[PDB]
RNA sequence: GACUCUCGGCAACGGAUAUCUCGGCUCUCGCAUCGAUGAAGAACGUAGCGAAAUGCGAUACCUGGCCCGUGAACCAUCGAGUCUUUGAACGCAAGUUGCGCCCGAGGCCACUCGGGCGAGGGCACGCCUGCCUGGGCGUCACGC
RNA sequence: AACCCGGGCGCGAGCCCGGGCGGAGCGGCCGUCGGUGCAGAUCUUGGUGGUAGUAGCAAAUAUUCAAAUGAGAACUUUGAAGGCCGAAGAGGAGAAAGGUUCCAUGUGAACGGCACUUGCACAUGGGUAAGCCGAUCCUAAGGGAAGGGGUAACCCCG
RNA sequence: AGACCGAUAGCGAACAAGUACCGCGAGGGAAAGAUGAAAAGGACUUUGAAAAGAGAGUCAAAGAGUGCUUGAAAUUGCCGG
RNA sequence: GCGCGACCCCAGGUCAGGCGGGACUACCGCUGAGUUUAAGCAUAUAAAUAAGCGGAGGAGAAGAAACUUACAAGGAUUCCCC
């Protein structure tokens, strides 16, 4: 899953934040700063719960 | 460090002090590496 | 061989970067110093002799300002009455 | 309610666990009006100009 | 290497970089007045960037 | 210039204050000079408006024309009436805004609080009179 | 029977002239502080569509105190709150960011000995006043 | 009022009218104020003519024939033919620096010193993902924080 | 407030103004107002490489049509003597 | 020829309570030029200016006489007028 987050992120909080929220555990968690003055970050999941249909319930494209 | 990376004189690609090869395309253990001289004018 | 043509080439590198203190390319990094503002310098940059232009920006004018000057206005600092409720009510008067 | 709200003494005649509920309900709902953001809905703009009113309203209140 | 790494000159560039963009179709609209040739909108090729 | 310790006179001031308006000021962009059944009934020569109240074209090619008023603008201070339009060249009709100082209110929605304020105007009018 | 001189007509170009003035200039009265309880200087966010502007603040044109009774704001709002981050900038560093250590109630598992989450707080700008800590200075008590 | 054209008076500075235009302000007498009159000052600013459809768009000889697409094709794109680049007069990877110039789609007023369907021009969207690359930790000319003291003080040695 | 100035004047700045822009930096620094009573801010049709043009429509007025009041000069074209 | 507890001087820490360091346009307190003028120039003048520096307030600053005096009286101190 791809998610933009704030600028004061870490990746251990993300790691928390997602898992309160969606309830899914996540097994990494990639982080950039963007043209936007935005921090981009990709979520990397357990496969025992698929981001396909945990998205669909705020599904994204 | 005064080891910089090892440039293919094949392809030109570049691919570390710890990897032994070129790999780029198939390049795969033709060993044709060279080191930067690690730094001029 | 010489000047300008070669030597604006010549160039790479850097001396006047961002200030942190006044946000204004003018801190020259490796002598550790703003000409702007002063930075390492414990007290603000002000010369007056740098008199019209240089004067005026370096009292600044992008203040909050009003807000300060509302409570100047007010003196106090408290504030109770809480009219307008049905009955109705207490600003009119009986 | 089902419907969106709020009133300034409507907050203030509840309780402390009453709003921190409804600052829930409130993060939660706002967080539905970013994905409805991809739909674009002018419904999606009048609402997330007043939520952004709602957080504000019970984080003074409190 | 990065591509001059750090972040904090890296964000403010990429600010004035969102900040240098047109003006939106609408503010030319409800309007008070000008000929809204926005102006502080700068280029890759001429002048030259400033912090 | 003439009188009254006050703040204000004053050709560079109030030409400025007045055409930008800030808000009581604004209020008061919206008088329109009452019809005189009403200006006998609320002790007054001119009212603010509103739109459930009803109007009528003195000044413009509109003059003659009598409607409720749909909308007024705070920002510049102009009201739409209904009927009000011309059409422009596509053909749609679009209401033609008009100044208040042009028009004269027929009738107005007469509210309880806003009515309290007109019980409170006729009260005041009542002293210069009599 | 070319092309060319001078003046004019008609038009364009250009933006003088004349009036207008959401502005100054100047003179004058009034009034008069803001601060380490983070001012003032600046950053970058902040919108439906957001590049301007002024306005704000990681809460983000803030805001606290749809037409017949509590929506809106240089209506006055002599009214008060957030006030991120840098900034005197104060834990430390620094190209408006980052940083590693200590302390932590209350959830847990072992459910005995222990661990491990978590808000929040702390990590010489200087000086005074109250408390601890140590010799140095003249000594009393004391046995020799 | 202003402007343009002429008619009348005054040696005259200048006054006045008629026609057109313009579409709101304008005089006269007296008494006063004064940012009070230009052709000029290598005068300033702005505009504008001749210079002129003139100089430049010339040295690596670089394209040519078919074809695509297009309202439009010498210069966009395919093929063929033909060359040029060689420590890089035009290959690969990068430092600084730039600062989004990248990719895609859609355009074409300006640019490209010309055409332009094209583009590094315009507009809108999209892309950069680190336990094992680098930052980061260390320490080197030194920037130095730390007495005392000159110095009001800034500031400077230790 | 005014025997001030009135858009080359007055502040550098009537507007997006210490903006656009220049300089490594200290610092330097412009040009920039006005359709109309009301947007009524140019439908519909013909044409065209594009813009635009033609015709028509609105208004007292479009040589009031968008840096749109007036519209000099210097200048260009056409044309008349 | 001696150790100890206590008084008293100095020093470091500590948390507390309290204040101060920067700012606002000028006003408002030390150091301290030159062009210039004297048709030159060196004292003098420009000028105790400008500038630099520090620090205050809504105003500062100055104040109730070891004062004036030229007589014979006045009676803290600024400022205005001369």
């Amino acid at each position: 899953l791809v998610f933009i987050v704030d600028l004061k992120a870490d990746k251990k909080k993300i790691k928390a934040a997602v898992k309160k929220m969606y309830d899914i555990q996540a097994k990494k968690v990639n982080t950039l700063i963007r043209p936007d003055g935005k921090k981009k970050a990709y979520v990397k999941l357990t496969p025992d719960y698929d981001a396909l249909d945990v998205a669909n319930k705020i599904g994204i494209i | 460090y005064n080891q910089d990376k090892m440039i293919c004189r094949k392809c030109y690609a570049r691919l570390h002090p710890r990897a032994v090869n070129c790999r780029k395309k198939k390049c795969g253990h033709s060993n044709q590496l060279r080191p930067k001289k690690k730094i001029k004018n | 061989m010489g000047k300008g043509t070669g030597s604006f080439g010549k160039r790479r590198n850097k001396t006047h970067t961002l200030c942190v203190r006044c946000g204004r390319r003018s801190f020259h990094l490796q002598k550790s110093t703003c000409s702007s503002c002063g930075y390492p310098a414990a007290r603000i940059r002000k010369y007056n002799w740098s008199v019209k232009a240089i004067r005026r920006k370096t009292t600044g004018t992008g203040r909050m300002r009003y807000m300060r000057h509302v409570p100047r206005r007010f003196k106090s600092n408290f504030r109770e009455g809480t009219e307008a409720t049905p009955r109705k009510r207490a600003a009119a008067a009986n | 309610m089902s419907s969106g709200k709020v009133k300034a003494g409507e907050l203030w005649n509840k309780s402390k666990d009453d709003l921190t509920k409804q600052l829930a309900e409130l993060k939660t709902e706002l967080g539905q009006l970013r994905i409805q953001k991809v739909a674009s809905s002018g419904s999606k703009l009048n609402r997330i100009h007043d939520i952004r009113k709602s957080i504000a309203r019970v984080l003074t209140v409190i | 290497m990065p591509s001059h790494k750090t972040f904090r000159i890296k964000q403010k560039l990429a600010k004035k970089q969102r900040q240098n963009r047109p003006i939106p179709y609408w503010i030319r609209m409800r309007t008070d007045n000008t000929i809204r040739y926005n102006a502080k909108r700068r280029h890759w090729r001429r002048t030259k960037l400033g912090f | 210039m003439k009188r009254n310790p006050r703040v204000t006179s004053s050709r560079r001031k109030c030409r400025k204050a007045h055409f930008t308006a800030p808000s009581s000021v604004r209020r008061v962009l919206m008088s329109a000079a009452l019809s005189t059944e009403l200006r006998h009934k609320y002790n007054v020569r001119s009212i603010p408006i509103r739109k459930d109240d009803e109007v009528q074209v003195v000044r413009g090619s509109y003059k003659g024309r009598e409607g409720k008023v749909v909308q007024v603008y705070r920002r510049r201070w102009v009201i739409h009436v209904e009927r009000i339009t011309r059409e422009k060249v596509n053909g749609s009709t679009v209401n033609v805004g008009i100044h208040p100082s042009k028009v004269v209110v027929t009738k107005l929605k007469l509210d309880k609080d806003r009515k309290a304020i007109l019980d409170r105007k006729a009260s005041g009018r009542a002293a210069d009179k009599a």
